[PDB]
RNA sequence: CACCUCGAUGUCGGCUCGUCGCAUCCUGGGGCUGUAGUCGGUCCCAAGGGUUGGGCUGUUCGCCCAUUAAAGCGGCACGCGAGCUGGGUUCAGAACGUCGUGAGACAGUUCGGUCCCUAUCCGUCGCGGGCGUUGGAAAUUUGAGAGGAGCUGUCCUUAGUACGAGAGGACCGGGAUGGACUUACCGCUGGUGUACCAGUUGUUCUGCCAAGGGCAUUGCUGGGUAGCUAUGUAGGGAAGGGAUAAACGCUGAAAGCAUCUAAGUGUGAAGCCCACCUCAAGAUGAGAUUUCCCAUUUCUUUAAGAAAGUAAGACCCCUGAGAGAUGAUCAGGUAGAUAGGUUGGAAGUGGAAGGCUAGUGAUAGUUGGAGCGGACCAAUACUAAUCGGUCGAGGACUUAAC
RNA sequence: GUAGCGAAAUUCCUUGUCGGGUAAGUUCCGACCCGCACGAAAGGCGUAACGAUUUGGGCACUGUCUCAACGAGAGACUCGG
RNA sequence: CUCGUUAAGGAACUCGGCAAAAUGACCCCGUAACUUCGGGAGAAGGGGUGCUGACUUCGGUCAGCCGCAGUGAAUAGGCCC
RNA sequence: GUAUGAGUAGCGAAAGACAGGUGAGAAUCCUGUCCACCGUAUGACUAAGGUUUCCUGGGGAAGGCUCGUCCGCCCAGGGUU
RNA sequence: UAGUGAACCAGUACCGUGAGGGAAAGGUGAAAAGCACCCCGGAAGGGGAGUGAAAUAGAUCCUGAAACCGUGUGCCUACAA
């Protein structure tokens, strides 16, 4: 089981008992299945499934085509589903919030905020280093290795781009499902800035 | 968020009046403690007559702290001081009466005792 | 957000109220890219203030627009001067009142000799 | 943020008083001890009113036994069964935390009877 | 920190390799048949979108 | 010992950053035991992870205090000073004890004593451009390979059972909940929040009152949106296989017995390979699937020839942010909500101005939850993304089969 | 080698021993004296006031630190000289 | 690099509280050991500070009013053993 | 003499903005308005020192850490009773 | 780059308080016949047209090497240490 939705934003929600969880409101439009990857034809079993619709000017003749199978518009977001029953899915089915039931576990995956050019200490959560008794050494990266070796190991972690990683966060439950409004309340935080693509799958640990 | 060095006043009649934080118990690297937690600490500053005296290493429970507890309602408690009560081993409050308002959390830890002597719990 | 235009934050502000005065003057004006781009909006407000009219806008611009004299005239024998408060209030509130905001235009010019900046013609329609 | 407020529109209490940081309140808080349930009443000023929607919370402050003690709850919290302002109090700001340095008669403040 | 060794000929080019301009978004006037940069005034007559100014 | 370095190889300790060995401190597995149980002792396998906060001292070391499952030992120029410090050692000053007739001297002490360098190359952390991947493009993808993670406490139950005379007190098994570490995020608690709101002092200016502007660290002070944030919140190291280490075997001869081994066959660990997460076809071994365009013109030449209009498409340029040093990425360019403005809201602040009333007055009430309102929300083509330009295929050969 | 002082700007053994201070003090203070190797004008002992002197303790105060976060400006970054 | 703010803790940093923070103006009360009797001493520790009236012996006092805060900003000792 | 480093470091405390003029050419020159800075000075006089840098009209070779139509620069005249 | 330091306005410029120290710098052409005139340019500088035996002898002027820089390309080069 498996949806792509976009990360509405968060709020807080009151269950049964009273208590107070916070959720991430992730809105999925009726995903659609573009393409079945099979073994005899690709070799291996996945649903290729694509996720809302883009206008016809930002679409291509290429992907006009792909998606004339399927006779939907052209869709924004397109991934591929594994580890789901190739049986049960085909060509132009619709995927909808209501796949997923209240209380189950899921994989959320997301893009990472991104931050920029960011240093070694913000980065890696490096320790500083002491910022008075006329030390001069603040933000910077320790030493980069031992003398002999007359080079730097590899993964001596520095500053650089941080943010924009795929991130997956396991096990988190499916607070509520609203059908009518495509919406899924997620407790929790889940990766990515608000309106950037979400993948929801059924947790593999469980 | 209590750790070492951190000072606190004492919410009960054994005798302390100040005490000072050695070691946050319960991890080998823990840092902070908050309230429910127990503390290895010293008598700083004491009352002339009380049975525990300056100097004496005790272990004490935090019952108040600036920052308090968040409750599973989503509610929070906050006091205006840190302070904590002076405990024997089997969390036997040293002294007879306590002071002041003691937190709920205590209750779940174990601290009845306490608990059933504070003038208020919240 | 806001630019910065390479000034502190009073400097900057200084600055962003003189510019808006000036093209309240001179109804058109030549800048570089960004000091156009910030002083859009604020002339647009500063034209707001003027359309609504009232007491408290003629207030809240005076906070903002400089005491220039926005143009002088011979009029019954005598030489009559309006600031840049008063041709707000007068002549760009009414001239704009049935425009619903972007009252200003920007026209890329070409780049400053000294610096290569990207300067730009500001003006309103 | 349409669709947060239209989700938690349903969530969001009703039965609030209209009331503002320095009118006293008196909180019929539930609390457990166990399989018992019970109201504690927490009374005392409004010091904080902050967040929006479901996500508003309000703190309130009393000094019992010459302790402050401030707790604050979400505005919509089931777990509150009734809030009652039990006075009107005249502050001249949304944020009252001046009061926690202060004590006894110099933090009182004066009844406007709204 | 110094150069250890002087730069050659061949490395001096190869760095300079990207040091170099471009000229990019010159079309035809509208107006005059002049060439001008896009979205800018043409600087031969003035005018821009089909308009003097 | 004196082999490199005295036309200079920076010396103790500490900080940041680690990495590696196992003669293993804990955690894991096991044999023996002077192993009743709980604790242990010793030895074998095991380096996956972890292996602390202070007082004293320049210190290493060491003692001590308090914890922890544990508080390992070592190499890496006794790692790491073009990464930091400079307390000690080791200049010039001065002093004490001592030696010397003396200048002076003392691994004898004490107070004070300049730590320079703009990264060329390799190396490391990130981000682009070109070409290749053999027609040109738009997407989705397998995974050769690589990296990340790998820790553990306490309590309840089994059970006061096994064991033990008693005291005491389990293995295995099943749950709950923490410490440290770590991946994300701003709904909550808070921080910040220099073009948000308010109070206020001095002085100065808007001719004066009123109302405001300038400067005084944002003048100061009380709050605070978005964004960025931890101490705040959520999640993770879960189960599980394959082959093994030490160890234990089963069957079994050599060697009628015995024997775990020689053949044959199995159990067996935080260990190895998977399993979990991430990067990944420049993996030149350049992979795979779906979709789109179509075989054009001229000259040379049988040329895998050349250039010149293109198609699918891409970019230039322009409006921007959820992106960003710049490139890039992504959202848009009137086939339009991309940004500014406008309108309506929201957070936030806390009751605007001008009046009215009361008061001698400061001031209070009322008009009125008012006024103002950066980044937040929704609409609105009013302003600006116009007009245009550039690049971009016609698909080689051999041999199976059809 | 007297008075006085003495593990001291002098005590190697040495973190001497005891007490105070601290949860814990090789530093510090008080005391002892086997003064390696104090000692009376290269002065001995003490001393109010004074010291940008050296040393130890305490209150207040704080990012110094647990442990880092945000914001403003200059440089760094892009462009023109 | 210069500067502002910072939850909880408040020297746990460190060779060392280095740096930073805090005190800081005027008026009033009060002020220790020791001392060479001068000092210590601005010891320490506390209280007041705005605006409007009334009254003042002109320094005050009474009453009222406002803010979180009245040397409302800037410039002004940290203290003790 | 010419390279490398490299079109890199640096361009030496701080507020400018716009309109008009001049001109081959203007962020840098003139004018105007506003804004901002010093004001026991960044104001007004003088000694030393410098020695024409003073004024007027031209110039943009070189200098001015950019530009320059401008200058304490260059060219031509004048100026100290 | 020799030869006096000085073949040239040299003990000069410059450096130093002073004693003192102390440079660099020769060559058009036979003859200036030193490019009238035209074109671009504000000028500089160029292109013509001319002088000249020669102007790639045009005043930085006889010859004009090398370092260094640039233009065009016959061949090679984006799996290589
Ligand atoms: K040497
Ligand atoms: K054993
Ligand atoms: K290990
Ligand atoms: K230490
Ligand atoms: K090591
Ligand atoms: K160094
Ligand atoms: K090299
Ligand atoms: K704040
Ligand atoms: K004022
Ligand atoms: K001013
Ligand atoms: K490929
Ligand atoms: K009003
Ligand atoms: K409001
Ligand atoms: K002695
Ligand atoms: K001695
Ligand atoms: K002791
Ligand atoms: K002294
Ligand atoms: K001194
Ligand atoms: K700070
Ligand atoms: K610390
Ligand atoms: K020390
Ligand atoms: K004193
Ligand atoms: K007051
Ligand atoms: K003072
Ligand atoms: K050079
Ligand atoms: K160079
Ligand atoms: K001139
Ligand atoms: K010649
Ligand atoms: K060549
Ligand atoms: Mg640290
Ligand atoms: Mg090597
Ligand atoms: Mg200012
Ligand atoms: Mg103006
Ligand atoms: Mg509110
Ligand atoms: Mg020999
Ligand atoms: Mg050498
Ligand atoms: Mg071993
Ligand atoms: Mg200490
Ligand atoms: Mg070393
Ligand atoms: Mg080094
Ligand atoms: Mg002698
Ligand atoms: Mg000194
Ligand atoms: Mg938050
Ligand atoms: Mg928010
Ligand atoms: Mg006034
Ligand atoms: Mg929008
Ligand atoms: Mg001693
Ligand atoms: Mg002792
Ligand atoms: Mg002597
Ligand atoms: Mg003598
Ligand atoms: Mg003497
Ligand atoms: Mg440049
Ligand atoms: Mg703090
Ligand atoms: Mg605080
Ligand atoms: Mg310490
Ligand atoms: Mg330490
Ligand atoms: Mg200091
Ligand atoms: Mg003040
Ligand atoms: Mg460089
Ligand atoms: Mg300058
Ligand atoms: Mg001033
Ligand atoms: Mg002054
Ligand atoms: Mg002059
Ligand atoms: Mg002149
Ligand atoms: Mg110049
Ligand atoms: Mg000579
Ligand atoms: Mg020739
Ligand atoms: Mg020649
Ligand atoms: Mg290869
Ligand atoms: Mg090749
Ligand atoms: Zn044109």
């Amino acid at each position: 089981k498996g949806i792509l939705g976009k990360k509405v934003g968060m709020t807080q929600i009151f269950t049964e008992s009273g208590e107070l969880i916070p959720v991430t409101v992730v809105e999925a439009t009726p995903n659609v299945v573009l393409q079945v990857k099979t073994v005899e034809t690709d070799g291996y079993e996945a649903i290729q499934v694509g996720y809302q619709d883009k206008r016809e000017v930002l679409s291509n003749k290429p992907a006009k085509g792909h998606v004339a199978k399927a006779n939907t518009a052209p869709k924004r977001f397109i991934k591929e589903f594994k580890n789901v029953e190739l049986g049960e899915y085909e060509v132009g089915k619709e995927i909808k919030v209501d796949v997923f039931q209240a209380g189950d576990v899921v994989d959320v995956t997301g893009t990472t905020k991104g931050k920029g050019f960011q240093g070694a200490i913000k980065r890696h959560g490096q320790s500083r280093g002491p910022m008075s008794h006329g030390s001069r050494y603040h933000r910077r990266p320790g030493s980069m290795g031992p003398v002999a070796p007359n080079r730097v190991f590899k993964n001596k972690r520095l500053a650089g781009r941080m943010g924009g990683d795929r991130v997956t966060i396991q096990n988190l439950e499916v607070v509520k499902v609203d059908v009518e409004r495509n919406v899924i309340l997620i407790k929790g935080n889940i990766p990515g800035a608000k309106k950037s693509l979400i993948t929801i799958k059924s947790a593999v640990k469980a | 968020m209590i750790q070492q060095e951190s000072r606190l006043r004492v919410a009960d009649n054994s005798g302390a009046r100040e005490i000072l934080t050695i070691k946050v118990l319960g991890g080998s690297g823990r840092k902070t403690a908050n309230i429910g937690d127990v503390i290895v600490a010293t008598v700083k500053q004491a009352t002339p007559g009380g049975v525990v005296k300056k100097g004496e290493v005790v272990k004490a429970v935090i019952v108040r702290t600036k920052s308090g507890a968040r409750r599973a309602d989503g509610s929070y408690i906050k006091f205006d001081e840190n302070a904590a009560v002076i405990i024997r081993d089997d969390k036997s409050p040293r002294g007879t009466r306590i002071f002041g308002p003691v937190a709920r959390e205590l209750r779940e830890n174990n601290f009845m005792k306490i608990v059933s002597l504070a003038p208020e719990v919240l | 957000s806001y630019r910065k235009l390479g000034r502190t934050s009073s400097q900057r502000k200084a600055m962003l109220r003189d510019i808006t005065t000036d093209l309240i003057i001179n109804e058109r004006i030549v800048t570089t890219e960004a000091r156009a781009k910030e002083v859009r909006s604020t002339v647009e407000k500063m034209i707001t203030l003027g359309k609504r009219g009232d007491l408290h806008a003629r207030r809240q611009a005076a906070t903002f627009v400089r005491n220039e004299v926005a143009s002088v005239r011979e009029e019954d024998e005598s030489i009559v001067v309006e600031s840049a408060l008063q041709k707000l209030f007068n002549d760009l509130g009414p001239r704009f009142a049935e425009r619903q905001g972007g009252y200003t235009r920007i026209l890329k010019t070409e780049p400053r000799r000294g610096d290569a900046a990207p300067m730009v013609v500001i003006e309103f329609v | 943020n349409p669709l947060i407020q239209e989700l938690t529109q349903e969530q969001l209490r009703t039965d609030i008083p209209a009331f503002r940081p320095g009118d006293t309140v008196r909180v019929h808080a539930k609390v457990v001890e166990g399989t018992r349930e019970r109201i504690q009443l927490f009374e005392g000023v409004v010091i904080k009113r902050r967040g929006a929607g479901i996500s508003e919370t309000y703190t309130v402050r009393k000094v019992s036994n010459g302790v402050g003690v401030e707790r604050t709850f979400p505005l919509h919290t089931p777990r509150v069964a009734q809030i009652e302002v039990v006075r009107y109090g005249k502050v001249r700001r949304a944020k009252l935390y001046y009061l926690r340095a202060l004590h006894g008669k110099a933090a009182r403040i004066k009844e406007i009877r709204r | 920190a110094v150069p250890a060794r002087r730069t050659s000929k061949a490395k001096k080019a190869k760095r300079r390799t990207h040091y170099k301009l471009t000229i990019k978004g010159l079309n035809a006037c509208s107006n005059c048949g002049e060439m001008k940069k896009s979205h800018h005034v043409c600087p031969a007559c003035g005018h821009y979108d089909g308009k003097d100014v």
